[PDB]
């Protein structure tokens, strides 16, 4: 970070996860490696990919959080209370200016074109294809009544 | 002599150190 | 992780269209919900 | 020898409310990208809504509500604890002095300009920094 | 559709429906230790504020209030008992772990 | 309490063995505080 | 120590008017608070007289920063 | 009461509280009683209209309280006269405390229900806990839970709070209040993070001096 | 013709001096019976038939990124003496001086304070005690005299002798903040009556903002000092200055477009292989304004556009707009062209309007 005034650690909260941390005045230490052997068992061994999967649990260690948990219910949620849940063309594609990865094409879809949430949820899946059924946390006995 | 006044001091300033609430708190402690 | 933080980016994106709040009035019973919990709570003392 | 240093409020820094609510200073925005109302209110802070449910601090709400009651009336009035309260005649009080009843307020994106579906809660709260 | 807070809760980001009872509807009976307050004050008392041998409920910690509507003297003192005791049990814990 | 001896050195979380020989101190290390950037990939520090 | 040269959170002007706002409100609780006046006024008392009519007088627009921070300023003459 | 014995103390070090002082009518209710059942035994049959109803209150009114607001009452004053003791946690073990008035007042004619005095809520609480507004409708601990465990500033601006506890009449207060948006805004305030205002920081908001004293006291410049 | 900007209501911010207590106040104070030389003057616009993101453009473009003065001390300026005081250090007057509003429109004027509290008991430094210098005389002030530069214990003294002007933008400095944001609606889209509890929790317009796309729009700011007899003027000015900026921001990118086929290092275009090109811009110390203006003009240009969007990241200083389409390297630089061009005619218009209208 070029920036003089920043003097913080800066890290996605995703990440807090593998350390059990919080931005509530939590430290951290960082060092550089910078012998050739250090710097290559780092980027090989240690890198944060190996720590995806819990040893503990076999689990993922990493997931959504607080915001983007919210965040993907609403995206998609099937009815908002304006109605459906649908996007056009200019907004679906804005959704995707900060991805930091290949932007899917939109040139089949005029600027008129309604969109849903779970089409562009559908393009990024489709990036990486996976089946997945289940029931989710919204849906609860509890609330049904 | 100076034992008396600096044994005393010292007796002070093992911890005992001292916005306007937490030296009110602290005087309350 | 890629896919994670491609996630994480689109929800954000789309919050800042659709925003979300808390409020005050978020955990305020209605009259008549409060004297349905006033009933319950009373017949809870009511069998102490 | 005395030595002073200026002291602004960097990225980094500690802030709480009166009810703990520590906090900790993660970005700076201009003014033009902050968010605002259609009367055009911004905000010095923006907090995320996911701390209240663990934390339970209900009293930076009503608070928030009080104070916008109060601003906008141009008093100061007594929050002590265990005095008698009533939050619906709060909202009822918000609600006559020419604000919704939950005290939400239309919000535009100040980045796009774009206006938020939902009416977000801002309102003024105490707040210090921590040493 | 338009409530934070349940959004919140059920959605699984943060909070949990014991939360929304408690700040809304009322807290209910003050367990620890899955038992009630017990007369430590005096010999049949558990706080100044209650007679000796007290039959009532509210004086072993039963809190007719929620968050919002506000805790009377007692209430609080018993919901300050009790979050003590998580505090303090979290910390053993650490500690022999 | 002040009396040196030299087996009053191996001892304790204090003593050589518990803080000299298991962990150390480094140099070429720095220690901050943590903040949230959502720029930034999981893998990523800023 | 003083009421801002400028509101915090959308930077309109309120010190242009600062001073004579502190003079006027003086005056006005006074009156508001009419009979003996021997600094025995009740502080939380004081502050229940509404000077919203006061600061719409004063030009200053109604916006909840501004009041928010002209009413609420400390003034270190006062305190010391 | 469990051994007879009689403990007098006057030694430093005993915390000590004021309490208002409740009285109470109840000989003459147990004179009325008397007499009822001395009519009862007669035939009469109006001992029910013999019986009175039993008060218990506190001598404290509204003019005593406009009055200590006023300065013109004090502790002392209220001390000589029969309206408030002191009372320590030794004496404790024989009072019975209602926690507010309005408990005083609900069984204002309960002679189940004598109290000895009555107890200012706020009293249970000390001056940073009382900084707080609404302290009752939050629960302190838990704010803490996920908190607990684990050379001078001066700040030029301070206000008084919108909202004001009595914790601020005996301290100078330290902040400001900040308008705070409890709102989503690109993921920047997650896990107790906030997002702030350049410009409120550049108008002075939270801005002071740091001072450090060497009063104590490789290449450098000596120039 | 176009008449993008259609009506404009300007309307100062006023003593009311028939309130007995301000009135009295006021006169003793600074024996003021009339409205100060400087007044906040409050200006609603309203734009018809121009996008969106435009108008907040022009918006976040006059709160700040536009030049604009203040006043601030020189190094060596603030005098350190024997009888200086101590609680009135050099940040907190620096602080207290930045953020005075001033209208100056020459750069040479400097001002000096020296103040000395001979009396026994404070005395209070107000801006009237500034006096002037270097630069030629004013023969209007350009700021109030009314600010309370601080005060001094008794015996005690103030010595500041560099108070020049200073330019700069706002996001880089607050002290350089122009407009005040007072209003912002759209007339297009029908709102909900709010008062009632069904809809008090809806920001209150009938249409999303996910598929709303308002053309009519009302937009007031607050100016904080400007002279009372040249208000129309000086806001005149205010508007026509933010056009100006916005066009030759626009002007920069359009540059960069014309150079294509020539080794720049802020365009980067390539083919996708597709029938695809794709072109990348960064530009720094760029902000939202003008790539939310591209984005908006360049998919109005292209409704059928592959993509389109742009990233102005906090943390890197610059923003990167990526336009991905389905066309040759020369006919997707042409449409860009022609968008650019397109925009910066819209703003000429809105300068025009605000020419004829204000005036
Ligand atoms: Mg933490
Ligand atoms: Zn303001």
């Amino acid at each position: 970070l070029e920036n003089p005034k920043i003097s913080t650690f800066q890290m996605n909260v995703s990440a807090c996860a593998w350390y059990n941390a919080d931005f509530d005045g939590d430290q951290m230490n960082l060092w550089v490696p910078w012998s050739v052997m250090s710097r290559v068992e780092a980027e090989l061994l240690c890198s944060v990919r190996n720590w995806f999967i819990s040893t503990k649990s076999s689990g993922p260690v990493n997931g959504q959080v607080q915001d983007s948990t919210v965040g993907s219910f609403l995206l998609t949620r099937t009815n908002t209370p304006m109605g459906k849940n649908v996007m056009n063309k200019l907004h679906a594609m804005g959704l995707f200016q900060t991805t930091q990865t290949d932007p899917p094409c939109f040139a089949n879809y005029s600027p008129t074109d309604l969109l849903d949430g779970k089409s562009v949820v559908s393009m990024l899946l489709k990036q990486t294809p996976i089946n997945y059924q289940r029931a989710p946390t919204w849906y609860s006995e509890v609330y049904a009544p | 002599a100076s034992d008396l006044n600096r044994s005393m001091e010292q007796s002070i300033i093992s911890g005992n150190k001292t916005n306007l609430l937490n030296t009110i708190s602290a005087l309350r402690t | 992780l890629k896919m994670i933080f491609a996630t994480q980016q689109l929800a954000l994106n789309y919050v800042r269209n659709a925003g979300f709040t808390v409020s005050t009035a978020d955990m305020l019973l209605t009259p008549e919900a409060h004297q349905e919990v006033q009933e319950i709570i009373n017949k809870l003392l009511l069998e102490s | 020898m005395r030595l002073r240093y200026e002291r602004n409020l960097n990225i980094g820094d500690k802030m709480s409310s009166r009810s703990g609510n520590k906090g900790i200073a993660a970005l700076a925005l201009p003014t033009s990208d902050m968010p605002f109302t259609e009367d055009g209110l911004q905000p010095d802070l923006i907090v995320n809504p996911h701390s209240h449910p663990s934390r339970m601090t209900n009293g930076q709400m009503i608070e928030t509500t009080v104070g916008l009651a109060n601003a906008l009336q141009g008093v100061v009035t007594d929050g002590t604890a265990f005095l008698p309260i009533n939050v619906q005649l709060l909202s009822e009080r918000l609600a006559q002095e020419g604000l919704r009843f939950n005290g939400c307020q239309k919000m535009f994106n100040g980045q796009t300009g774009e206006y938020f579906d939902a009416a977000i809660f801002i309102g003024p709260t105490y707040h210090q920094r921590l040493q | 559709e338009t409530n934070g807070l349940f959004q919140m809760v059920a959605t699984g980001a943060k909070g949990s429906n014991p939360n929304m009872i408690h700040i809304m509807a009322g807290i209910g009976q003050i367990e620890i230790n899955t038992q009630r307050i017990q007369p430590q004050f005096s010999f049949g008392r558990t706080l100044v504020y209650y007679p000796r041998f007290a039959l009532e409920a509210q004086a072993y910690g039963f809190i007719c209030n929620s968050y919002i509507a506000g805790l009377t003297s007692p209430e609080f003192i018993f919901g300050e008992m009790n979050g003590r005791f998580d505090l303090i049990n979290k910390a053993l814990s650490t500690s022999s772990t | 309490r002040p009396a040196p001896s030299i087996m009053r050195r191996l001892p304790r979380k204090e003593g050589r063995i518990r803080k000299s020989l298991l962990g150390s101190q480094v140099w070429s290390i720095s220690r901050s505080t943590i903040c949230g950037n959502s720029d930034l990939h999981l893998d990523e520090v800023g | 120590m003083l009421i801002p040269v400028v509101c915090f959170t959308c930077g309109f002007p309120i010190g242009t008017y600062a001073a004579i706002f502190d003079k006027a409100r003086t005056e006005y609780i006074k009156t508001k608070m009419d009979g003996t006046l021997p600094q025995n006024i009740p502080l939380d008392a004081s502050l229940q007289i509404e000077l919203k009519d006061l600061i719409t007088a004063l030009g200053i627009p109604m916006r909840v920063c501004c009041r928010t921070h002209l009413i609420t300023t400390l003034d270190y003459r006062k305190y010391y | 009461s469990m051994v007879d014995e009689v403990e007098f103390w006057l030694d430093v070090g005993r915390l000590t509280r004021p309490l208002l002082i409740v009285d109470n009518n109840i000989e003459k209710y147990n004179q009325a009683c008397y007499k009822a059942a001395e009519a009862r035994k007669k035939g009469d049959k109006d001992w029910e209209k013999h019986k009175i109803p039993f008060i218990q209150n506190t001598r404290f009114t509204s003019q005593m309280a406009k009055d200590i607001l006023a300065g013109t009452l004090t502790l002392e004053d209220l001390v000589a006269q029969g309206i408030c003791e002191f009372i320590t946690p030794e004496e404790a073990e024989n009072c019975l405390v209602a926690f507010s008035i309005i408990e005083l007042r609900k069984h204002k004619h309960d002679v189940t229900r004598r109290f000895t005095h009555v107890d200012v809520p706020q009293a249970i609480l000390g001056l940073a806990a009382l900084v707080s507004p609404y302290a009752n409708c939050t629960q302190p601990a838990r704010v803490t839970y996920e908190t607990n465990q684990g050379n001078r500033f001066f700040q030029f601006y301070n206000e008084m709070p919108l909202v004001k506890t009595i914790a601020h009449n005996y301290v100078i207060p330290n902040g400001l209040n900040t308008i705070v948006a409890y709102m989503i805004y690109g993921g920047y305030n997650q896990e107790d993070s906030v997002i702030v205002s350049q410009s409120f920081i550049d108008r002075g908001g939270f801005a002071g001096t740091f001072y450090r004293e060497e009063k104590v006291e490789g290449a450098n410049y000596e120039k | 013709m176009e008449k993008i900007f259609q009506n404009v209501e300007i309307k100062p911010f006023l003593i009311d001096f028939s309130n007995p207590f301000i009135k009295n106040a006021a006169k003793r104070l600074f024996q003021l019976e009339e409205q100060l030389p400087l007044v906040p003057v409050n200006v609603v616009m309203d734009f018809k038939g121009i996008s969106r993101a435009a108008v907040h453009g022009l918006s976040r473009v006059l709160q700040d990124e536009i030049p604009n003065y203040m006043l601030d001390i020189k190094p060596g300026g603030y005098k350190i003496e024997d009888s200086t005081d101590l609680f009135m250090t050099e940040q907190f007057i620096r602080n207290r001086i930045n953020f005075i509003p001033i209208y100056a429109k020459n750069e040479t004027l400097v001002f000096a304070l020296r103040s000395l509290n001979n009396s026994c008991e404070v005395k209070t430094i107000y801006s009237r005690d500034l006096i002037q210098v270097a630069g030629p005389k004013l023969k209007y002030p350009i700021f109030n005299p009314t600010f309370e530069i601080g005060f001094l214990q008794p015996g005690k003294s103030l010595i500041i002798e560099d108070i020049y002007i200073k330019k700069g933008i706002g996001r880089k400095h607050a002290a350089f903040n122009l407009a005040v944001k007072t209003h912002f609606s759209h007339l297009d889209i029908e709102q909900y009556p709010t008062d009632k509890k069904e809809y008090m929790a809806l920001s209150g317009y009938k249409q999303s903002s996910m598929t709303s796309d308002p053309r009519h729009h009302r937009l007031g700011l607050c100016f904080p000092a400007v002279p009372l007899p040249h208000i129309n003027q000086a806001v005149r000015t205010y508007l026509k200055n933010a056009c100006r900026i916005i066009i030759g921001r626009i002007q920069s990118i359009q540059k960069i477009y014309e150079n294509f086929e020539e080794p720049q290092p802020e365009l980067v275009l390539f083919s996708l292989d597709e029938e695809k090109t794709k072109a990348i811009i960064t530009i720094k110390d760029e902000t939202h304004t003008i790539g939310n203006l591209l984005k908006t003009c360049i998919y109005e240009m292209i409704p059928d556009i592959s993509f389109v969007g742009y990233q102005c990241v906090p943390h890197k200083q610059e923003m990167v707009l990526t336009i991905i389409h389905k066309a040759s390297q020369e006919d997707l630089i042409t449409l860009l062209e022609k968008s650019i061009q397109n925009i910066i005619q819209t703003f000429q218009i809105l300068e025009k309007n605000v020419d004829e209208l204000i005036a």
